[PDB]
RNA sequence: UAGACGGUGAGAGCCCGGUACGCGAAAACCCGGCACCUGCCUAGUAUCAAUUCCCGAGUAGCAGCGGGCCCGUGGAAUCCGCUGUGAAUCCGCCGGGACCACCCGGUAAGCCUAAAUACUCCUCGAUGACCGAUAGCGGAUUAGUACCGUGAGGGAAUGGUGAAAAGUACCCCGGGAGGGGAGUGAAAGAGUACCUGAAACCGUGUGCCUACAAUCCGUCAGAGCCUCCUUUUCCUCUCCGGAGGAGGGUGGUGAUGGCGUGCCUUUUGAAGAAUGAGCCUGCGAGUCAGGGACAUGUCGCAAGGUUAACCCGUGUGGGGUAGCCGCAGCGAAAGCGAGUCUGAAUAGGGCGACCCACACGCGCAUACGCGCGUGUGAAUAGUGGCGUGUUCUGGACCCGAA
RNA sequence: AUGCCGUGGUGUAAAGCGUGGCAGUGAGACGGCGGGGGAUAAGCUCCGUACGUCGAAAGGGAAACAGCCCAGAUCGCCGGC
RNA sequence: CGCGGCACAUCCACCUUGUGGUGGGUGUGGGUAGGGGAGCGUCCCUCAUUCAGCGAAGCCACCGGGUGACCGGUGGUGGA
């Protein structure tokens, strides 16, 4: 029997072209170019799904540092003091608190400052 | 019943390997990989790279072959005893019928195994031990 | 083990004993499958064909020069990559038929008939039409009385022309001689209908 | 088409009663003056084919 | 006795051509029969005699050089050719693998001979787990045509309205082409550029973004707009519906922030300034044959398994024992045989057979077994088919020279 | 000093050995240590090294940076060390 | 390391206590040449069944699904 390729062969073409909508140039029009761009896109997405955890932690740390220095303490000693006081509030929730309830953040700062040792350089 | 109920035994049929059909299987070189002779041709079995091959550096097996050699289809007295526990006269055609020997061939009796039945067997070219066992059991061994 | 012999437009007139070694063999599905496959393979014609690059018309000379042109070198105009060129590893005429041993063939047929007998789908009749003049109407009525299923196998002697012609053109009815029974036809049939002479001939042939 | 066997291989190898392949040893045709009788006795007789060459020898013989 | 196939306005045994089945030939040709006709037979059968003649000539044989036989000149028979020499007629001559003797077979150098075997330009009748318009013949179309070449030669491309032309009367713009309105049609989302009508590619409208920015063109984070739906409070006109307000969710777009050196091939190593690719659609590469070879999965039978050709059947079925493999090995071989070869060896070695988780009697040792008789039942085994991997001979995965 | 052979203990799943089926590979590169050739030059060349990485290894660090340092990606998370 | 999903191997007990399933531990799961195992999609034939001029195929759009090749539903076009 002789089999024409077209019916089977068009399924992956349709899927790739549908996925590549919104690209500019040949990358959204031609199947061969959309395929290469799809390879790159999915590798980028895989890499960035892992990297975005670090990026969000970085943003939280920056905002927490801002709030701590507003309350006159470094991020260094604030984290050390919270660990000493045994407060296990997350960095994400710490940043959320810093933005939303400044009074609560201030209370946490006093707690950490009290829990800090009398001389941090000994 | 009902031809739509017949199926093959498990493991009797397996799918063949289709070897040039993309990356998820034997990919593009189809299991060859190389760039040399084996990428496009077969290497003859007799070839050893140029040094004198195994079948050429070794000597010919000595001797000759006999053009007029006579071959016998053999049977042991143990087999005869097993096939004929009742004894009695035994011949070449009886051996053929019982299937212990090939047809249209000379039959020779050998003396391996033990024999208790009394059998007057007839064949060609008995062995000494078989003759002794026949006469000890009480039968006769005649050509 | 004991079936009743029926007459057309009549009643019972005898009984036939089915020996166990022929109608009580256990059903071996794998063996039956192999034999049926070999049958359908032997039924193929295998008359497909294509032309290779050596058999396509023309294509003898090298189309143009190897070098100095800026195009791929081509060798012939009937190379397989060309439109209108030869077919690579295309179909050729083939012989599909296998060497299934007689013991397996006979065992599969016996198993099929054993399944039929065990399930009670075997009927014996003296004859299909009373006279020597075929009558599809009366034959169809007789088979409708005997059974109600779509597929029927009729095993009758090769000399019973009136019975053959009476059911020849009935849909869902298949005819074959006693010595031509086989697994594919028996397994396709919902019921098997034997003439008395045919059944005796088959039993005598198989001892 | 029936498979053909190798002529030199059939002249130089043979099988035993259980299926092993045996061969004769080289260095024993001429120039025997300087070879000690110990060496010639070692070279005498038949020996089995090495497990490294058994596959190729089997393919040649079949 | 007809349910083959095809057509008919869509899947028809009962509408049509037909099908089963049955009839039918002036004449011509083929075949057969009967006569005419032709020709042969018109005494030699056996017995005896062993005296004579004949039994295929420049032939056979021989020598030289060659060819061909499994046989490559070899110790080279048999067969064929040229050159030379050159027999005999049965007490002859030739063959049985140099040659000789004996024995066996046959009767060269004249001719004819059916059937079983090979093939299909062609003519009928069938079929297909064959193609279906880049396929299948080069050729469904003007096809060995157009066209190319001085010539021998080479050698294309182009099928489909509709059930039925019912193929758009008439009017309008327009030189026409083309279109609009009418009209036909089930459908003009079938208008002779015509079934369906994909992609590349080219427009028009529209939502969002874009003219201070250095971008493998994406991805993650992300405001703002636009659009469509819902939960609140508001127009309560509310049967409305929802404008509008908030919230929530779809979908489109993406200011702005980070990260980020295209694909393939070949390479120690390429984003590479190494190769290849303008784009889309279609086509384009591990196949088939064989009782081939090796190994495996599975199935049948099992110390046996299995048929080849061929025969008979409408078939895929039934016959068919010739053969093959297994059944004992060792040896160069004669040969011998559970042994065999080497050897002076009843020495040792090589190859091959030989079971014990055990019992009983026998000698055995404290026990363990050592050979035998049986079980305490100690487990072998091949062969044929069908799948798969590899391999052999074939073009042998596909493409490519001078 | 190491390395190597044997042996008795202890530990350790995906070690080892035999026999078959199917392979690919047989142009390596850089770095550390020990050497030869060279001028003790070479991003030079040739050997050794139960030495490493790349090849065939992504991720973090070294500005960028196959072969250097850390570390071997089953997938998801807007968790922690 | 934490929490959740997947797979391979091994071990431990049940179900036919290995053809394989049930639950629980432990280890493992980068990968070129290459080896093994199991699958998706297209076409044709056979058997059974089922849909179709109240609209098949093919194509296009939208909404969903699966660990992958890929799949389903709805609508539009189309006419076997
Ligand atoms: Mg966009
Ligand atoms: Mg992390
Ligand atoms: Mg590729
Ligand atoms: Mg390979
Ligand atoms: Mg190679
Ligand atoms: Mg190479
Ligand atoms: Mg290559
Ligand atoms: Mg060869
Ligand atoms: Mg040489
Ligand atoms: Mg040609
Ligand atoms: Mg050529
Ligand atoms: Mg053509
Ligand atoms: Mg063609
Ligand atoms: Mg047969
Ligand atoms: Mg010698
Ligand atoms: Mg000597
Ligand atoms: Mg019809
Ligand atoms: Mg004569
Ligand atoms: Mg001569
Ligand atoms: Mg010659
Ligand atoms: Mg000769
Ligand atoms: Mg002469
Ligand atoms: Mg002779
Ligand atoms: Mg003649
Ligand atoms: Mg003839
Ligand atoms: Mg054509
Ligand atoms: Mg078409
Ligand atoms: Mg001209
Ligand atoms: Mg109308
Ligand atoms: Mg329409
Ligand atoms: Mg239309
Ligand atoms: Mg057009
Ligand atoms: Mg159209
Ligand atoms: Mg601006
Ligand atoms: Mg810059
Ligand atoms: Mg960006
Ligand atoms: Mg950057
Ligand atoms: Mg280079
Ligand atoms: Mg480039
Ligand atoms: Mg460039
Ligand atoms: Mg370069
Ligand atoms: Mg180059
Ligand atoms: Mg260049
Ligand atoms: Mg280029
Ligand atoms: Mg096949
Ligand atoms: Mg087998
Ligand atoms: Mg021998
Ligand atoms: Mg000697
Ligand atoms: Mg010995
Ligand atoms: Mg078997
Ligand atoms: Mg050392
Ligand atoms: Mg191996
Ligand atoms: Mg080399
Ligand atoms: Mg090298
Ligand atoms: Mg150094
Ligand atoms: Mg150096
Ligand atoms: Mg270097
Ligand atoms: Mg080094
Ligand atoms: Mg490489
Ligand atoms: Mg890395
Ligand atoms: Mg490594
Ligand atoms: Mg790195
Ligand atoms: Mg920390
Ligand atoms: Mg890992
Ligand atoms: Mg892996
Ligand atoms: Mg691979
Ligand atoms: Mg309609
Ligand atoms: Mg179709
Ligand atoms: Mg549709």
């Amino acid at each position: 029997a002789r089999v024409k390729r077209a019916v089977n062969a068009h399924k992956k073409r349709r899927s790739i072209l549908k996925a590549s909508r919104g690209y500019r140039g040949q990358r959204s029009r031609l199947y061969r170019k959309a395929k290469e761009q799809q390879l790159h896109s999915l590798n980028y997405a895989y890499r960035d799904r892992r990297a975005r955890k670090g990026e969000f932690r970085k943003l939280w740390i920056a905002r927490i540092n801002a709030a701590a220095r507003l309350n006159d303490i470094t991020y260094n000693r604030l984290i050390q003091g919270l660990k000493a006081a045994g407060v296990e509030v997350d960095r994400k929730n710490l940043a959320d608190i810093a933005i939303s309830d400044p009074a609560a953040f201030t209370a946490l700062v006093d707690v950490a400052r009290a829990a800090l040792p009398e001389d941090v350089n000994a | 019943l009902k031809l739509h109920d017949l199926r093959p035994a498990r493991g009797s049929k397996i799918a063949r390997t289709r070897v040039g059909r993309g990356d998820g299987s034997k990919g593009k070189t189809a299991g060859r990989g190389t760039k040399g002779t084996r990428a496009r041709k077969q290497v003859p079995v007799t070839f050893e790279g140029g040094q004198m091959p195994i079948h050429m550096r070794l000597p010919k097996l000595k001797g000759f072959r006999n053009r007029f050699r006579t071959e016998y289809e053999i049977v042991n007295v143990g087999d005869i005893n097993r096939l004929f526990p009742q004894g009695g006269a035994v011949g070449v055609d009886d051996l053929v019928a019982k299937g212990a020997v090939r047809k249209n061939a000379l039959v020779k009796v050998l003396g391996d195994g033990k024999l208790t039945a009394k059998v007057d067997v007839s064949a060609h070219k008995f062995s000494g031990s078989a003759r002794a066992k026949i006469t000890a059991a009480g039968g006769s061994a005649t050509e | 083990l004991k079936i009743d012999v029926k007459t057309p437009a009549g009643k019972v007139d005898g009984a036939i004993e089915l020996p166990a070694e022929l109608f009580d063999v256990p059903a071996n599905i794998a063996l039956m499958h192999q034999v049926v496959t070999a049958q359908r393979a032997a039924a193929r014609q295998g008359t497909h064909s294509t032309k290779t690059r050596g058999e396509v018309s023309g294509g003898g000379r090298k189309p143009y020069r190897q070098k100095g042109t800026g195009r791929a070198r081509q060798g012939s105009t009937r190379a397989p990559q060309f439109t209108g060129g030869g077919v690579v590893h295309g179909p050729k005429p083939r012989d599909y038929s296998q060497r299934t041993p007689k013991k397996m063939i006979a065992a599969a047929l016996r198993g099929a008939l054993s399944d039929r007998a065990r399930n009670g789908r075997i009927h014996a009749i003296t004859e299909l039409v009373e006279g020597q003049n075929p009558s599809t109407k009366s034959a169809r009525a007789f088979l409708a009385s005997l059974t109600e299923r779509k597929q029927v196998l009729v095993v009758i002697g090769r000399s019973d022309e009136a019975g053959a012609k009476s059911v020849r053109n009935l849909p869902g009815v298949h005819i074959l001689a006693p010595d031509q029974l086989n697994t594919y036809d028996v397994l396709r049939a919902d019921d098997v209908v034997f003439s008395v002479e045919a059944l005796n001939a088959y039993i005598a042939a198989n001892t | 088409p029936k498979a053909k066997t190798h002529s030199g291989a059939s002249k130089r190898f043979r099988r035993t009663g259980t299926g092993k392949i045996v061969r004769q040893k080289a260095n024993r045709r001429h120039l025997l003056e300087h070879k000690p009788s110990t060496r010639t006795r070692r070279l005498d007789g038949r020996t089995v084919v090495a497990a490294n060459d058994t596959k190729r020898v089997t393919s040649l013989l079949n």
